[PDB]
Formats: C-alpha cells, structure tokens, sequence
RNA sequence: CUUUAAUGUUUGAUGUUCUAACGUUGACCCGUAAUCCGGGUUGCGGACAGUGUCUGGUGGGUAGUUUGACUGGGGCGGUCUCCUCCUAAAGAGUAACGGAGGAGCACGAAGGUUGGCUAAUCCUGGUCGGACAUCAGGAGGUUAGUGCAAUGGCAUAAGCCAGCUUGACUGCGAGCGUGACGGCGCGAGCAGGUGCGAAAGCAGGUCAUAGUGAUCCGGUGGUUCUGAAUGGAAGGGCCAUC
RNA sequence: UGAACUCGCUGUGAAGAUGCAGUGUACCCGCGGCAAGACGGAAAGACCCCGUAAACCUUUACUAUAGCUUGACACUGAACA
RNA sequence: GUUUAUUAAAAACACAGCACUGUGCAAACACGAAAGUGGACGUAUACGGUGUGACGCCUGCCCGGUGCCGGGAGGUUAAU
RNA sequence: UUUUGUAUAAUGGGUCAGCGACUUAUAUUCUGUAGCAAGGUUAACCGAAUAGGGGAGCCGAAGGGAAACCGAGUCUUAACU
RNA sequence: CCAUAGGUUAAUGAGGCGAACCGGGGGAACUGAAACAUCUAAGUACCCCGAGGAAAAGAAAUCAACCGAGAUUCCCCCAG
C-alpha cells in the first residue's frame, strides 16, 4: 500500500521552487474592524513556512 | 450571553430557563462530605408570579438575562395599553 | 496544459508542429488540449509552429533560426 | 490523621514580560530602521537621526553608531547617531 | 457591548465600504465623513448604513 | 376596524341513514370421527376500527457514551486569558495555592492640525456665604492634571480651551525587536489622494502598555477569476466583511 | 528457595542491618522445644490516587430508540343536512 | 414460615387484613417482529398493579413543586 | 529492573537444557554505492520466458499566481524607486 | 342443481452431505478519531437461502468530445 496524503494539509500549502512551502495567514475571518489597517495589510499576502515547523509539513505530505 | 453556575448567583441575579425568567431571593450552601455540593435556591417567579423552588447541584449554569429594573413615571392611558416615561434618558415605553 | 522547451523541438517530425506529432513524440501526453513554446535555449532547425502559444522569447529565437509562427 | 480546612488566595496574576530596555548599546554600528530602545515612557529621548515611534520606541533613522547624551537643561538622556 | 458597529457605504458608484463602530444611543444621527476611495480614486463623502 | 346579508366561496367541523369494502375471539351447515383453519347463508358492527408510510408529543422501559486540569493526597474552596508593580539577585528572561491592584472599554471629539494658556492646597480682602461656589492679590511650586488600574513619562508639554477639519485614507515598505511556532510590535521613506499652517512641517488613530481568541462551516456586497459539451447561471476563488 | 563459610552491640546508609565501620563474645555438629527477627510464607493492595480504563445502577446529564399517543394520505364507499 | 448453597437467619422479606387505583371481557396487563397463549375455560364479592402489614384506639393541616385526572376557550405548533 | 538515589529489608529469578522478543510486504524520504547522464527507467503482458520485445506511464530539465493568464521572469498594485 | 374446495391412486422430479471460491437476504461491536455521539471499523465477522465448475455480469436509453471510440470480466496505469 502507498502513503495517503493528509487532505487537510494539501489544501493549505503549495510546493515552491526550492522545496519550501507557502501558506496563508490566519487572522482574517471575522471581527477585523477592531484591528488596524497595518495588521490587515501584512497578513494579506502569502508567507513562507518557518523552519521550526517545516518537518511536520514534509512528513504529512510526501508526494506534493 | 452570560453564564452563572450555582456558586455564582446568590441574591438578586435573574436566571432564564425555558422561560419564564426567575429571580433568586435567598439561598443557602451545603458542601457535604461524600457527594456533590448543592444549594437550596429559593427562587421567585416574575411573570405570574408566585414562587418556584429548585435545589441546584454544582451543575449546571443558567442564562442570566435580563436584570434591568429602574424608576419610571406613569403619564398616559388610552383604551387598553399604557405608557411610562424616564428621567435619565427620556425614552418612551409601552 | 503543458509546457514545451526549445530542446525537444527539432525532433517532432520534419518541420511541422501541432498538437499531434508531439503526442506521438511522447513529450506532452494524450489529454493535452493546449500547448506552448517557452524560451529555454539552443534551437537550431527551421521549426514551423502552427496553433501553439509562443510566449515572447522563443518567437525571437525560432525566427532567429529561420522559423515562422502562425496561429 | 486529621486534616483541617485550607483557605484561598486572591493573588497569583502576572503578565507576559514585554522585553523592554536598551537593544543596541553605545558605540554599536546599526542599520537604518533598527530599534535602539524599547521603553514605556521616554526614559531616553530621541536625538539626532533617531526617531520616536508611537510606542515611545526609539528607532534609528540613519546608519551609524549609537551615542548616548546627557544633554538638555532637564538633564535627560538623548540618543543620537553619528552618520557613518 | 454598548458600542455596536456600522457600515460606511460609499455614495459613489463603487461597492467599496469602510466599517467602524458608533454608539447609537448617544448620537443617533448618521456619519458623513469624507475619506479616500481606492476604486474611483476620489475623496467621496461616505454615508452610514448597517 | 366592526355589526349585517346577497353571492362563485375555499372547504373543514359532525350526524343521522344506507351497505357492498373491512372486523366478526355470535350462532348454524360442510370439508371433518376436528372448541385450529377454510368455505357458506345469516346476525351484529360499519366506512368507525385496525394495519402500513410520513410527522409532532411522551419516553431511563432500553441502548451508546461523557462527567476537565493544576493541587504541598481527592475531595471541598480558589485559579485558568490579558495588563501594572515587587519577588527578579544594577541587560533580558525567570517559579510557587508568594505580596498587591485592574481589564472583556470609551471617543467622530476625548482624533488630525494651527494658534494661545499653566496648575494643587493653604493665607488675606470681599453682598447673601459657611470647612469648602465665583472675584482680587501673594506665598508656593508641579505635592495638580492625564476618559479608567499601576509603574514609567511629559512645561517644546502628552495638561486645558478655541478656530478649521476627517491622515481613524488606499497600495507598499528597506529594516530590526519579540516569540518553539501560529503570531505580535515599531517602521523611515516611495506612489496616489486629502487635511491644517502664510511658510518650514505634521497626520495611515487616541501619552504608552490591558479593552481580546485560531480554524472549519454559514450569511451579505463587489470583482467573467473559474464555471464538468458549448453559450449562461448555480456552486467555488479573490477582496471587503458578519 | 539469587548465592551464603547465616553473632550481639552502637553508628552510618534508599532514612529500623546475619553481610558496611568500630568493638565485644563465641570449639565443630544434631535432636526436643518456644515464635522476637529474617520488614517470614500465602495473594502484581481490597483502602487512597493516577488512566482522557471497563462494568453495571440512578436521574429534570446529552443524542437516540422499543412501546404508548395525535393528525394527513392509503386500503375507503353512497345518500342528504 | 422464607433468604444471602460456600463467614451475616435478623429488627430483613413474606403474611392474613386494610386502602388507593386500573380493568365491562376480543378486558387491563404480560410474553411474542406476528399469529397465538397466559390472565381464564374466570368476569367487578372477579383480576392486575402499588403502598402499608394481625388486632385495639386512630390516621390532622397544606394543591405551591412534580406526577396523575378532567375541561376545552384563547395563545404558540409538525407532516400536509 | 525502575529510579534524584540501592548491600538495601524495592521488584524478579530453586537450578540446568531446549524454545522465547525490532520483522515482512508495499510506498516515500535521506546518506553510502553502481549504471546511464539533460535525460533516466519500464509496469502488466507476448515470450523455445530471471533473454529479448512492450515508452502505457512515472520523475527531472521553469517558475510565478487563488485562477484565467504571463513566462526567465512573475505576482500584489492605478503603477511600483 | 352446475361447479369447485376437499379425498384416493399413478407418473416423473426434489429432500441430505461437502475444504474454499461466487450472487442475493440480514447484519454488529471492540478498535481509529489519542475522550466521543456523525464517521471510521465495514458491508468486514457471522447468520440464511440458492446455483455452478467456475459463478456473477454482458451486446448501450454507455461514455466521450463537438473529433471520435463500439458488450462484460480481469491485470498495469491514470492517482493518494
């Protein structure tokens, strides 16, 4: 039997050119009007996965 | 949306259950050895309102809403419905 | 869709390039409906391209080798 | 063995420490935009080529070396940068 | 708790909107502030809604 | 709105009657030497009951499970997140059921900018007037004030008032600070577009640190970005947001 | 039933010693006795706590369900008010 | 009289009696996916359940809570 | 053996001999190694078959974006010093 | 009355057993989710019926893409 990729991780990451992963920030679903504009701008674009939690992403999806 | 377990509401704290909303007049607290604690909460009805007596255990909570009691001023009669008047915000009421 | 370099371009058959005869060369696949030509380097033969989508730089490279690109 | 009852404690609440203080010390070459001093109030005031954020955070506005002064009539500490 | 939120609908043709909080039980009139619009690139007066 | 009918009403609510469905654990006849069953007239019921599907109520009769953690044993009581100070040993960080207080907000002015101003409390004099209203003068020195606790801070004032206003604006942001990480915090300056000031300049919130929770799912508005043959739409995507 | 060529004492020590240190007494080996010790033998403590263990039992704990119960349709029709 | 055979024979349970309540018979109720049996080849002086426990003297007040029973007006309410 | 810690009076073993515990399949990843090298390799299957045919496919050489799209660039943006 | 239901006799056929494989009827829980109710476990275990040497499906009211492929089964892929 082959490895089954966790579907909750494949829909939240994407393989970049040199093996890394990009991801979406998580503060952007509700009562944001109490936050400032500067907090709502730097969380809009995608960012890379830090190396402290990089080994969990590689292990939970071998194929992608 | 509030929460009040039996170690919280003690006097003059309204609770809401199914309803109608009730009011606590006085209560005691027993914490007996071997077993769970309880409270002889002597509730008071608000709508009809005569009395209801329940012995709440340590579980569970109850919604507390609404509590608001304030001074009003009667000034008007028409058919069936009546009205009142404030003196701190001057808002109508039916 | 599938991307095609300039290396696997002089070996299609003859000079003509379309969705077929790249399918027989086994560099795109069978389920491909759209194909492109991307500047990757070292094209020699006068390749004739029809129906593909040559981006910007291979159009300045295939014509630099003697090719003609049409829709 | 008998066991008497025990009381309670009203205390026991503290915060996350905010890591305030001087970050770059004197005679230390910094880049433009580097935080020099994080502080609640202006213990250190902003001198030449040093700004003051909304958090009273003294940040570098040019490249060069961190310099501490004791300037002013009220004998207060300023922080300057000699542009290098 | 008391201070609810409002929606500042742009009075121009765009569908852009700012949002903010306004205590209704103190000043019950609408807000007519005049801020920047990132779509029309004008300085359109905004109107209060829910 | 209501009392009142004439009408095609939409049709329910029951109430008698009739028998041919159905019930018959009433008799009688036969299969049959058979209180089972089946057929036959007939008698009493009768479109009720009863059963099947859908559906609300009741339901420990029964079944599956849950019933928190730290803890100077478990329990009981108390705490769980965030903010200020001390413990904390002159960078930072640092525990205990160690000593103390607060927060789950407020504001369209209490924000931005320009101009102008400097208190607390005693003392003297003074209509009603007093320990304390307002006025005049001095001593005095920020012991005052800062929307709200606490430390730090502020006179160039962040303290107070007024004129004029919405920079509490969109797209970015070299850089570092702080976290295991999710994240948080500061940010010169560039581009577009305004505000105030003659002008230099300042403004992407409030003197600063508390006033807040990740995702999933679901709702509203916009944007052909996709849209299961094609042309559309539904549903998804992006962005604003509940 | 780990192996023993298996003393008393005070002290130390995983915190109550036939084995350690100091010192004292004691020829080697059975039988009959007595049970203070070998934290003796027998039961992976029954009590207490822990486990995101199980079991039954209880109830206005949660979601369900047998059974009971209401209505509509179906078997189910005909005359008049 | 009966009971924890295998540490508890009792103040436990049972008991005649008493009272409430259910049931008009194709009974209530129980067993059974159902037909069918028990109840009973009985039928309210009968039967099922519940509580108390011979007998003598007695069994007071309270309908708010909960359960049960009755009434249906008004309000809220499913499939359709 | 488990522990901050054991002669411990903490656990286990009367002794002997025999048996008794990190594996297997298929995936993926990294190191060492071998072959070929901008290319490498075949799977089932035909097969006088561990030979030879079989390129269906997989991976790499091009990435960026949510996507259409664009492409040594690209996205965000009215445009990016 | 006719006729049936029923009764007797004959003819041919079936009953039962079998190691697994296949179609249909019925159908769990432990476990995994670090608890657990949806789900997973799993249409698995097992119960029951019926058929064969294999059985089941099977000659399009099917895909497909606007070009075409022509029933079913099985194996490698597509593809975690």
């Amino acid at each position: 039997p082959k490895i089954k990729t966790v579907r909750g991780a494949a829909k939240r990451f994407k393989k970049t050119g040199k093996g890394g992963f990009k991801h979406k920030h998580a503060n952007l679903r509700h009562i944001l009007t109490k936050k400032a504009t500067k907090r709502k701008r730097h969380l809009r674009p995608k960012a890379m996965v830090s190396k402290g939690d990089l080994g969990l992403v590689i292990a939970c999806l071998p194929y992608a | 949306m509030a929460t009040y377990y039996s170690n919280d509401f003690r006097a003059g704290l309204k609770i809401m259950l199914d309803g109608e909303p009730y009011a606590v007049e006085a209560s005691e607290f027993v914490k007996p050895g071997k077993g769970q604690a309880f409270a002889r909460v002597k509730l008071r009805r608000l709508l009809t309102g005569t009395r209801v007596e329940k012995t709440f255990k340590s579980t569970d909570s109850a919604e507390g809403a609404d509590v608001v009691d304030m001074n009003l001023t009667y000034l008007y009669n028409d058919g069936e419905f009546w009205h009142f008047m404030n003196n701190e915000t001057f808002e109508q009421l039916s | 869709t599938a991307e095609i370099r300039l290396s696997d371009l002089a070996k299609v058959e003859g000079g003509v390039v379309d969705l077929n005869t790249l399918k027989a060369a086994n560099i795109i696949g069978i389920q491909i409906e759209f194909a492109k030509v991307i500047l990757a380097g070292e094209v020699t033969t006068p390749v004739t391209v029809r129906g593909l989508r040559v981006t910007k730089g291979a159009r300045a490279a295939i014509e630099a080798a003697g090719g003609k690109i049409e829709e | 063995a008998h066991k008497k009852g025990l009381g309670s404690t009203r205390n026991g609440r503290d915060s996350e420490a905010k890591r305030l203080g001087v970050k770059r010390f004197g005679g230390e070459s910094v880049l433009a935009g580097s935080i020099i001093v994080r502080q609640r109030g202006t213990k250190f005031h902003a001198g030449a080529n040093v700004g003051c954020g909304r958090d009273h955070t003294l940040f570098a506005k040019a490249d060069g070396k961190v310099k501490f002064e004791v300037k002013g009539p009220k004998n207060r500490k300023f922080i300057s940068i000699e542009a290098e | 708790g008391i201070r609810e939120k409002i929606k500042l609908v742009s009075s121009a043709g765009t569908g852009h909107f700012y949002t903010t909080t306004k205590n209704k039980r103190t000043k019950p009139e609408k807000l007519e502030l005049k801020k920047f619009d990132p779509v029309v690139r004008q300085h359109v007066i905004y109107k209060e809604a829910k």
